[PDB]
């Protein structure tokens, strides 16, 4: 949606909302884990024993550009960009 | 023979993981915590 | 006698330090040794219990014996750490 901040499409927000993730990020520092001690927070106790998750390479930001052009590229060029170079086509023709 | 006469468009959905969580680990810190003593007989014990 | 899981009143010849706190230390309470940082806590002990331990088994809080104080036992050693370089043989400058 252009004039939303989410920068990803309807769908992908509610399957974004659907999956619980646990923590948001891949951060913690440790004044963090120190000042919210009597929370037995599980991140905190798996990292302090040196058990870390790394990030993904591609953000969720990063993914949701490749989806959006993916859709934008079947809806305006179709199937001819994943042969060669992106050919422009109606999209009734396409349907055709 | 039984032949179509009309047609409806499905939408379905298809879930497909495609990745899990990387992680790794920091062996000393899992099998001896900030022991020294421990660190030394794990350097003795062998590096698997 | 039991050692390191009760109130006690009988100790070796050893002279007592001032509680340092939010600083790495080698810690020595009533005779269990370790090295963590000290925190003021807000767990409460009743009078028949001197430790308290996590799901680990590791011991994460101690009632001070002096002050009756309850405090919270933190690793020293925390956070991922990774370095970037460019080859041995091409630089030794690193990133970390
Ligand atoms: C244990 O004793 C300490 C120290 O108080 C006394 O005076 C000292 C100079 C020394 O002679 C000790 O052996 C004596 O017991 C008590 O510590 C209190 O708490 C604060 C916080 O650290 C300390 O600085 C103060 O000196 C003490 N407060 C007072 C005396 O009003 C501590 O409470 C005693 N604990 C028990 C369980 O009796």
């Amino acid at each position: 949606d252009p004039l939303k901040p989410t920068k990803r499409s309807f769908i992908e927000d509610l399957l974004f909302n659907k999956v619980t993730l646990a923590d948001a990020g891949f951060m913690k520092q440790y004044g963090e884990c120190l000042g919210d001690i009597n929370a037995r927070d599980l991140i905190c106790a798996q990292k302090f024993n040196g058990l870390t998750v790394l990030p993904p390479l591609l953000t969720d930001d990063m993914i949701a550009a490749y989806t959006a052009a993916l859709v934008s590229g079947t809806a305006t060029a179709g199937w001819t960009f994943g042969a060669g170079a992106a050919l422009q086509i109606p999209f009734a023709m396409q349907m055709a | 023979i039984a032949i179509p006469t009309n047609f409806s468009i499905s939408i379905t959905t298809e879930v497909m993981p495609v990745s899990m969580a990387k992680t790794s680990v920091d062996c000393n810190m899992y099998i001896c915590g900030d022991s020294t003593e421990c660190a030394n007989l794990l350097l003795q014990y062998g590096s698997f | 006698f039991e050692l390191l899981n009760a109130p006690a009143t009988v100790c070796g010849p050893k002279l007592s330090t001032d509680l340092i706190k939010n600083q790495c230390v080698n810690f020595n309470f009533n005779g269990l040794t370790g090295t963590g940082v000290l925190t003021p806590s807000s767990k409460r002990f009743q009078p028949f219990q001197q430790f308290g331990r996590d799901v680990s088994d590791f011991t994460d809080s101690v009632r001070d014996p002096k002050t009756s104080e309850i405090l919270d036992i933190s690793p020293c050693s925390f956070g991922g750490v990774s370095v970037i370089t460019p080859g041995t043989n091409t630089s030794s400058e690193v990133a970390v």
